[PDB]
């Protein structure tokens, strides 16, 4: 039973663990965002020529 | 069913009892259902009975809100009499779980107008400042109407919180972000004063919105008001189905129709050796050298 | 290791070679293996050889506990209090006029 | 003109830092935009704010702490705006750092939010994370000023007041209870609010 | 007013960045994980999913690197209306925008024309853009999280979805034998996120079936099989014998 | 008679009995929160208490604060990182007294960052009053289901500011109180080691 | 350089900036120090701001210029080693936290030069919590490292303790073994009487070293395979 | 409200970054992260010794312990070495021996339970140098061991020949493996799992006369 707890314990830390690497993941990927917007906003200028 | 009693009252115990039957039926409730059962709310101006639904139907399916969705069980939870901070409550935890997922149409601002009336029904005036950090954060303007439902959580939040302080910080947004005053903005005002006092910012903002409201009736002929938020009433077949279509066949799947080809395997499971002799371990020739 | 193979000392880790009940035999460690350690068992400041380790610990608290519950409390429940309708109105800030 | 608006601009700055009157360095910087024409209708030539370079931002965060209740002391720092919108040039980190923490009310910060939102001002995510970080910070001390205001009324802390110390800020975008927000945005330069 | 009096300049030879170079290969490293070491497959994904993963750093693609001239040109007017966008917060990836061509948010076309808004319209998507569309509604309707793209649900109706593209490919080109085995390969993948979806989650199971009428989508092909208990084998040899939660839909006294 | 002589004489038995770990069913946060608010009391000789808040009249700052049952607010599977059981603070000091859990998992997400600690120091300086030189804050983790001598003596020693000897003088059992730690959980025993041999958070 | 000590430890200097003139157990001969350091990535000890560490860090720096050694980490381990080979192991620790709170950063081969006096007395617990307090202060074990702790053991007779540190050394901490390493290995084989293996063992590491290394054995390698040979009266091995 | 974790990848809670794809691989990604999360104020970094996420699972060996660090979660996604039809076992000795006939001074295994306990076991025989990376949860290197030009190793064979079935050895068949052909073997060396979950050899199962599942011979 003692054995059974701790591997049910140690799968809600890998729980924890993966929201806090998703959050990470969302920080990274707002930032690439930026790039594109910059990019993007750009050509649009263009195209109003 | 639903849809046919958005404009009769006394129909909550009819929606649960639908709802509930629902399940002995073999069908499941869904995001179109529960936002034609949000919109009879809404129209009701009942919310306990949106909040019973939400409470003992909704939280089981463990489904992604959408915005008319949310907004309609928002509207009816403020225009409801006698609001709860349960409502509050179930409010910001359907603003929490509509943020996290994703969404294509923008109904954020009436969302927080609506959150932020709520909030002045309620009196927490907190939560309503709280909520134009996260309207900043999306970016919207804000608005007189949002400005005017902070002044009222002002005035009827005597109890939480709230003082000629945050009068003075609610009534410097006008000037500093150049936002039109209202008749209601005026009563508004009124009420956060006749509650706490008498600043002297507090009284010549009222003197001059006094004259702007003077000369606004002068160019016009009636006062502005803040004017409500319209209610979705539209058709559920007009709802924004999230589905195109499937038009496929179990039966030609399995029938195999079209000609599927699976590339079975070869020889390796057709193989079993020499069987001369009994399966030892490590083979019959252990190791070997060439 | 043998630091690591064998249990500990003291003080941290022990080679199984320095210590006395290792490497003697046990049929000699009568006699002379006595003398030697007597020093540990019977020596020591005059409090460690006669205080008596095997006596009353809690007297004190005890005693302090019994002359604590002697003693009486000055203050009790109100009972004296009115404890009227006006007196519940005022401990929920309210009044005839509210 | 542009360097002798430059040093212009720095002894505004200096004079600024020495001790000085609101009222009187909004006056002092509607003189100097009005006297250098400052204005987005100026055309390419004889345009100052193309060549001020760090005399740009300098006047643009010289204005932001002295903005009261002016139309004046707000409409020259929506000019400014424009022109930086205009000349395409973005707010740096230190820039947004600067230009905030001169801010004292969340009003204030509302509306130097929004009147640069109108200008389309340039910038970058760690700029824009420290000016959320910075509201943030504001609105976290305003309500402190309150709680500390009812508490010396009151002569005892209330259970409000206990939460309120303990949890923090209602909403946040960079919530103290997950301190590893901000990490790829911020190239480790926490804002350091004072 | 300090002033130092020891220096050793070629004992120390310090380069540590204020930019803190760890962290620079960090982000490096995670871009090269996310995007850069990738099959073509995966990176044509991830490129449909995400915004800005094939824009590295520096802003500069490769493409970019070896042809100038095509990848920009020379214009006049400065973006001088494009500043900072307050409204990238709704906007995470390109599930969120699949109203317009290119995943362009709305916002994005305030000072342009209402010719280039009909050029960037719903019909001048391409296939690939409406297929995305798709999936992106449904995505919308079945996900987890801003950035869920693997969930049981959402799996299935992307198996669904890739049957439906490759039996209506098949309708007008019954002599594609690789079609065929690939629409083999993805109705026997679509069968087993179906079970899988089914056993894991039943609500959104059975909503779907009822939504696409697929009642009869999971049905045992052989009765020779059927009777000997091969059909339900499956459930308990794929993991998911035990998963009901009987207290929430029935009494387990 | 023995149970109504025990019962007449040690007042705070049941507290000594949930310290203990005796109690299997609610824990010893209860007993703990009594004895905190009895010394509190003891202290200050003007205590006041209103719910879960327990505050001096004005004078050094004596406050007793129940924010709530870290075994409860914990959610496994969820990130969020700092819940403290109690929040103590006397004259300029912050204290923030949390139990650990039988989880070894939870206890990382339960001790408050640094920042988080800045913060609430921030906040007691802006609500308080107290100025922002003089201002220190720290973690005190005790055991998850017990209540060891060690850690009662340096919660007197650190929270209440009293010194071994007062300490024994007001509570008569506590000289006796001869309760150690588990030496089986060696994890919580290195983690409240790493925590309470940190120094105090300025400002 | 032991008086210097000795006044480093009785008596810690101060971090104020006027207590060097008012000191006078180091006598001399606004902007914040700490402050100026950070912006400019420069050790605390590089500064002169007439502060009583500043005039023992002066101290220290001539006395080390006059042995011959420059006031910089590489002459602090000189230093440090000089003095733990001679025992005075409180007075290098000493000199180690007192550079350690001037900012010359504490590498790895100053706690080598501290380990060196416990490896010269063979204590094995000091070496092991030198080893622990090295790992703390968030500085991986070297190999020179891990060579003290083997030369600890081995001083502390523990052979096989050696083979054990090297096979975690290349299983763990995933450190090539040298020319060093294999030394002390052959060393501890040699003297090593745990089990009856051990001139198999050296000769197979000695032919793996000579052949799968490629490494050429030097005297030190030639002397402790010769003295470990020297042992058998078997007279393949005395051929050997 | 309960969602099922079906499989070890969400029970290990996998963040699924790559779109449409949960069989790619995650370490390099979730180790690069907790490389972000670390810190660079006194914040001491971490060194890179192998760690252990609990403080009880450090080794009871007092010298071993040095080699181990107590990470919290950054212990996690160790290894450099990436996992290089048939069992691992059946693998990591085709890999040893196609190695050893090439004379190689390295081979990188898939590292699982039996192949790291094999190793070890080897490694206490004798029959190989050494490791490289052996904390890793996915691969490691065994150093071949040579003398005199030939390899120590001469015959490595699986006990599943055909790489498809397995075999029970009972305390008889260990005792028979120890005395094999009429002599007391202890040059060839038949490695078994427990039902304990411990790799041992055969001299050490009829010592404690006991058996298991047998993995692969090597002499």
């Amino acid at each position: 039973e003692k054995k059974r707890i701790e591997a049910r314990q140690m799968m809600d830390g890998r729980q924890a663990l993966k929201k806090k690497h998703l959050d990470l993941l969302r920080e990274f990927h707002e930032r690439q965002f930026f790039f594109w917007y910059e990019r993007a906003s750009e050509r649009l200028q263009n195209m109003n020529l | 069913l639903v849809y046919a009693i958005r404009g009769v009252a006394g129909f909550g115990d009819y929606v649960m009892d639908v709802l509930s039957q629902l399940r002995p039926r073999g069908l499941t409730p869904d995001f179109v259902l529960f936002t034609l059962s949000f919109m009879y709310c809404a129209l009701q101006r009942d919310g306990e009975l949106a909040l019973a639904i939400f409470d003992q139907h909704f939280v089981h399916q463990n489904m992604n809100p959408t915005p008319e969705m949310v907004l309609l069980f928002i509207q009816a939870c403020s225009n409801c009499e006698e609001p709860t901070a349960v409502m509050l409550e179930r409010s910001e935890t359907l603003i929490k779980r509509l943020e996290a997922v994703g969404s294509s149409v923008d109904l954020i601002s009436p969302i927080y107008d609506q959150f932020l009336e709520l909030c002045a029904h309620l009196g927490a005036v907190a939560s309503g400042f709280s909520a134009l950090k996260r309207i900043v954060g999306f970016g919207k303007p804000l608005t007189t109407r949002m400005i005017n439902s902070l002044l009222l959580a002002n005035s009827n939040a005597i109890s939480s919180n709230g003082s000629l302080s945050m009068t003075e910080e609610l009534v410097g947004f006008f000037t500093l972000l150049k936002i039109r005053p209202n008749a209601d903005t005026e009563i508004c005002v009124n009420l956060c004063r006749d509650a706490f006092g008498e600043s002297p910012v507090v009284n010549d903002f009222i003197k001059v919105i006094g004259e702007s409201l003077q000369g606004d009736s002068e160019k016009g002929e009636a006062p502005q008001y803040d004017e409500d938020i319209p209610v979705i009433q539209v058709p559920p077949h007009e709802l924004r189905q999230l589905r195109t279509e499937w038009k496929l066949s179990p039966r030609d799947i399995v029938l195999r129709r079209f000609g599927q080809h699976t590339k079975p395997p070869g020889k390796a499971a057709l193989d079993v050796g020499s069987m001369r002799g009994s399966v030892i371990p490590f083979g019959r020739s252990p190791g070997e050298q060439l | 290791g043998m630091m690591a193979m064998h249990p500990p000392g003291k003080d941290g880790l022990l080679m199984p070679d320095r210590v006395v009940d290792n490497r003697l035999p046990d049929h000699l460690k009568r006699g002379y293996y006595d003398d030697v350690y007597w020093k540990d068992f019977f020596a020591g400041s005059d409090e460690h050889l006669n205080e008596p380790r095997m006596g009353l610990r809690g007297d004190e608290m005890r005693r302090r506990l019994e002359e604590a519950q002697t003693s009486p409390a000055p203050t009790t429940a109100k009972d004296t209090r009115r404890r009227t309708l006006e007196d519940v109105l005022k401990r929920l800030g309210k009044t005839t006029r509210d | 003109l542009a360097a002798e608006a430059r040093r212009e601009i720095h002894e505004l700055w200096l004079s600024a830092e020495t001790a000085l009157e609101r009222e009187k360095r909004v006056q002092q910087v509607a003189a100097l935009i009005e006297k250098y024409k400052l204005d987005p209708s100026t055309p390419r030539e004889a345009d100052v704010s193309r060549g001020l370079g760090d005399a740009f931002d300098r006047l643009l965060l010289l204005c932001l702490p002295l903005g009261k209740t002016d139309a004046k002391g707000t409409d020259n720092l929506e000019r400014l705006m424009h022109l930086a919108g205009r000349n395409g040039r973005e707010l740096s980190v230190r820039t947004i750092q600067h230009l905030f923490a001169r801010t004292d009310s969340f009003a204030e910060a509302l509306a130097v939010f929004y009147t640069m939102r109108r200008c389309h001002v340039a910038m970058n995510m760690e700029a824009y994370y420290s000016m959320l970080y910075s509201l943030q910070r504001l609105e976290e001390e305003g309500w402190g000023q309150h709680f500390r205001n009812e508490y010396e009324e009151n002569g005892a802390p209330s259970e409000q007041a206990m939460d309120f110390i303990v949890k923090g800020i209602s909403n946040a975008l960079l919530p103290e209870n997950k301190p590893w927000l901000g990490r790829v945005m911020f190239q480790d330069r926490n804002v350091p609010d004072r | 007013h300090p002033a130092i009096w020891l220096w050793y300049p070629w004992r120390m030879n310090p380069e540590p960045p204020t930019p803190h170079m760890p962290q620079r290969r960090a982000l490096k490293n995670v871009h090269g994980a996310v995007f850069n070491d990738l099959t073509p497959v995966q990176k044509k994904r991830q490129e449909q999913m995400l915004y800005g993963v094939n824009i590295p750093e520096t802003r500069q693609m490769k493409f970019e690197e070896q042809h100038p001239l095509l990848a920009g040109a020379l214009r006049k007017l400065e973006g001088q209306p494009k500043g900072f966008p307050f409204w990238y917060r709704k906007y995470p990836t390109r599930r969120h925008a699949y109203e317009y061509r290119f995943s362009i948010p709305v916002e994005m076309l305030d000072g342009y024309n209402d010719d280039v808004k009909k050029a960037l319209s719903k019909g001048m998507m391409s296939i690939q853009e409406k297929q995305f569309a798709q999936e992106a509604m449904y995505m919308e309707r079945y996900a987890e999280h801003d950035f869920d793209t693997t969930s049981p649900a959402v799996l299935a109706v992307k198996r669904a979805l890739k049957c439906r593209v490759l039996r209506n490919h098949l309708l007008t080109n019954p002599h594609n034998n690789i079609i065929k085995t690939v629409l083999a390969n993805t109705e026997r993948k679509l069968n087993h996120a179906l079970r899988r979806l089914r056993k894991v989650d039943f609500k959104k199971y059975w909503e779907i079936i009822r939504d696409h009428d697929v009642q009869d989508i999971l049905q045992p092909p052989n009765l020779v099989t059927y009777r000997q208990g091969s059909y339900w084998k499956y459930d308990w040899n794929a993991g998911l014998a035990i998963s009901t939660n009987l207290a929430d839909v029935m009494d387990p006294r | 008679e023995l149970v109504a002589h025990i019962v007449r004489n040690y007042s705070q038995i049941d507290i000594i009995y949930d310290f203990l770990g005796f109690n299997y069913s609610e824990g010893y946060r209860s007993s703990l929160r009594r004895y905190m608010e009895y010394l509190q009391c003891k202290t200050a000789e003007n205590v006041r208490a209103s719910g879960r808040l327990v505050t001096g009249d004005k004078g050094e700052h004596n406050i007793l604060f129940d924010y709530c049952v870290s075994r409860e607010s914990l959610v496994s599977g969820d990130s969020c990182q700092g819940i403290i059981d109690f929040l103590y603070i006397n004259g300029n000091d912050v204290t923030l007294i949390i139990i650990a859990s039988d989880n070894p998992w939870l206890r990382n997400r339960q001790l408050p960052h640094r920042r988080q600690m800045e913060g609430i120091a921030r906040r007691v300086c802006f609500v308080l009053g107290i100025p922002p030189s003089e201002v220190r804050i720290r973690n005190l983790l005790l055991p998850p289901t017990y209540l060891d001598k060690g850690s009662i003596v340096r919660l007197n020693d650190i929270v209440f500011r009293l010194s071994n000897e007062q300490s024994n003088l007001l509570i008569p059992w506590l000289t006796n109180y001869n309760k150690e730690l588990d030496p089986k959980d060696v994890d919580y025993t290195a983690l409240a080691k790493t925590t309470n041999e940190e120094e105090w958070l300025t400002l | 350089l032991l008086e210097i000590g000795n006044k480093l430890l009785r008596s810690p200097p101060s971090p104020e900036p006027l207590s060097g003139k008012a000191s006078k157990l180091y006598p001399p001969v606004r902007l914040r120090a700490e402050e100026l350091s950070a912006k400019y990535n420069v050790p605390m000890a590089y500064i002169d701001d007439s502060s009583e560490a500043s005039n023992a860090s002066k101290s220290l720096a001539l006395v080390m210029e006059d042995v011959g050694l420059e006031f910089t980490e590489d002459g602090l381990t000189v230093v440090i080693s000089a003095l733990s080979r001679q025992g005075y192991g409180t007075i290098g620790r000493a000199i180690f936290d007192f550079a350690s709170a001037m900012g010359l950063g504490p590498s790895a081969e100053m706690y080598r030069a501290l380990m060196k006096y416990a490896s010269r007395r063979g204590d094995v617990n000091e070496s092991m919590a030198l080893i622990e307090e090295m790992k703390g202060n968030g500085i991986t074990p070297r190999i020179g490292n891990w060579h003290e702790l083997m030369y600890t053991f081995y001083k502390a007779k523990d052979y096989p303790a050696v083979s054990q540190i090297v096979d975690n050394m290349k299983m763990y901490a995933n450190i090539e073994p040298n020319e060093v390493t294999f030394v002390l290995q052959l060393k501890a084989l040699a003297k090593d009487n745990s089990q009856l293996n051990s001139l198999p063992e050296a000769i197979q590491l000695f032919d793996q070293m000579e052949n799968v290394y490629g490494f050429i054995a030097s005297r030190p390698h030639y002397d402790a395979m010769m003295f470990h040979l020297s042992q058998s009266p078997r007279p393949e091995m005395r051929l050997r | 409200g309960h969602r099922l974790l079906h499989g070890k990848r969400e029970r290990e809670g996998s963040l699924f970054a790559v779109a449409n794809d949960v069989k790619r691989d995650e370490r390099l990604l979730r180790q690069q992260l907790n490389a972000l999360l670390e810190e660079e104020v006194p914040q001491t970094p971490l060194v890179d010794l192998p760690g252990v996420e609990r403080r009880r699972d450090l080794p009871a060996d007092p010298i071993t312990r040095l080699f181990f660090q107590h990470k919290g979660d950054h212990a996690l996604y160790y290894g450099t070495y990436d996992k290089p039809l048939y069992t691992p076992i059946y693998d990591f000795c085709h890999r040893i021996r196609e190695a050893t006939e090439q004379r190689k001074r390295f081979v990188v295994v898939p590292s699982t339970i039996e192949t790291r306990g094999c190793a070890r076991v080897m490694h206490d025989h004798g029959l190989v140098a050494g490791f490289r990376d052996f904390h890793n949860d996915r691969a490691f290197a065994v150093e071949l061991k040579y003398f005199q030009g030939d390899s120590t190793i001469n015959v490595i064979e699986p006990c599943s020949y055909d790489g498809r079935t397995e075999f029970e050895w009972s305390p008889k068949m260990m005792r028979r493996l120890l005395n094999t052909h009429g002599i007391h073997n202890r040059l060839v060396v038949y490695i078994c799992r427990t039902a304990d979950n411990r790799i041992i050899d055969h001299i050490h199962a009829v010592k404690e006369n006991i058996g298991g599942r047998g993995l692969m011979m090597v002499h």
